């Protein structure tokens, strides 16, 4: 015979790039954007702005 | 002579009939309702409500 070697994805590497998190109602709230932006830095010039 | 008191017989018949409605559930709002696997803060949030 032969088995079926599992794997996680955890156990992997490529877990690093993003962060999984389990959001279970999520489909029934798929219904609607969610639309969070984010920040943008800025410098402080002189001169009046 | 007198007369005898006279009484009628009669045979009904049930006539048959129905009637049905219905209604419909979505998919994605099925397993928010049931479903015991939300533990802590999913059971008694505004979406199961």
């Amino acid at each position: 015979c032969s088995t079926l070697s599992l794997v996680r994805f955890l156990e992997l590497g490529l877990s690093v790039a993003c962060v999984c998190t389990k959001f279970p109602e999520l489909s029934y709230v798929a219904e609607g954007t969610i639309q969070f932006e984010v920040q943008q830095p800025m410098i402080a010039r002189d001169g009046p702005h | 002579p007198a007369d005898q008191p006279v009484h009628n017989y009669m045979i009904k018949r049930l006539d048959r009939r129905s009637l049905n409605a219905a209604f419909s559930i979505a998919v994605e709002a099925l397993g928010l309702i049931s479903g015991e696997n939300l533990d802590g803060t999913h059971i008694s949030s505004a979406m199961r409500l």
